[PDB]
């Protein structure tokens, strides 16, 4: 249940790198490698982008890598096309055991 | 491939109930949990709860405790969220969703509380 | 690696599906794959509920033994890794 915390906003140019952050404790994201990012675009229902911290589900552009480091799991968005401009959201894995909590998103620009 | 499908749009007045149905198909319903999520307008994912579609067990989120009710009828693929006793603020788009990792969503219903 | 779990369904008659057997795993490739066991153990006397296959879960990763570990729930569940792992079932009180 615990709190996910990502920033409101990111923006990026075309063909840059962009790093969101989806920042828990040492009990969650620094214990268990279940965070999960999802993509959304404006009007549509959320889509998987990276599932249990780094892996990649097929179908995801290989532009799509994610990663933890202490207490802080990141989706990294390389060469940031038009198309990535989206409502990103970090979660945790949810069933059985484990308590469903979603980050509060974080609203991807992309400056053309 | 793997498609989750939802009831439409629902207006309701507040103090009522709504169900909203998901149903599965593209893989063996019973070979993964269903995760529902809500999304109010302008704002983000809640989790709301998860069922396991083969014994029936349930978890729910913290805030919709007293308040849903999750079930599954197997004989039809089909995952059901109820949602009672609705004031103002239950309006958003309830999604449902595949599995612990949410790994195919649903293409969301829009519950207006008016 | 698991490809092939115990299969069982007391709800056969209304999902039209075999009673018991061997299930082959329906894998996507890119994600892990288990065997469950559900029952019910209503004063010591076991009701199977089903066994399969299931897809995915964080909570079954590494687990060569299947254990239901929610308390005194109404019916038991638990997942394994590992082919046929769900032959075997326990729940921890």
């Amino acid at each position: 249940q615990s709190a996910l915390t990502q920033p409101a906003s990111v923006s990026g140019s075309p063909g840059q790198s962009i790093t969101i952050s989806c920042t828990g404790t040492s009990s969650d994201v620094g214990s268990y490698n279940y965070v999960n990012w999802y993509q959304q675009h404006p009007g549509k229902a959320p889509k998987l982008m990276i599932y249990g911290v780094s892996k990649r589900p097929s179908g995801v552009s290989n532009r799509f890598s994610g990663s933890k480091s202490g207490n802080t799991a990141s989706l990294t968005i390389s060469g940031l096309q038009a198309e990535d401009e989206a409502d990103y959201y970090c979660g945790t894995f949810a069933g059985g055991s484990y308590y469903g909590v979603f980050g509060g998103g974080t609203k991807l620009t992309v400056l053309w | 491939q793997v498609q989750l499908v939802q009831s439409g749009a629902e207006v309701k007045k507040p103090g009522a109930s709504v169900k909203v149905s998901c149903k599965a198909s593209g893989y063996t319903f019973t070979s993964s949990y269903i995760n529902w999520v809500r999304q109010a307008p302008g704002q983000g994912l809640e989790w709301m709860g998860t069922i396991n579609p083969v014994s029936g067990s349930t978890s729910y989120a913290q805030k919709f405790q007293g308040r849903v009710t999750m079930t599954r009828d197997t004989s039809i693929s089909t995952a059901y969220m109820e949602l009672s006793r609705l004031r103002s603020d239950d309006t958003a788009v309830y999604y449902c969703a595949r599995g612990g990792w949410f790994d195919y969503w649903g293409q969301g219903t829009l519950v207006t509380v008016s | 690696e698991t490809r092939e779990c115990i299969y069982y369904n007391a709800n056969w008659e209304l999902e039209r599906t075999n009673q018991s057997g061997l299930e082959r795993c329906e894998g996507e490739q890119d994600k892990r794959l288990h065997c469950y066991a559900s029952w019910r153990n209503s004063s010591g006397t076991i009701e199977l509920v089903k066994k399969g296959c299931w897809l995915d879960d964080f909570n079954c990763y590494d687990r060569q033994e299947c254990v239901a570990t929610e308390e005194n729930p109404q019916v038991y569940f638990c997942c394994c890794e590992g082919n046929f792992c769900n032959e075997r079932f326990t729940h921890l009180p």
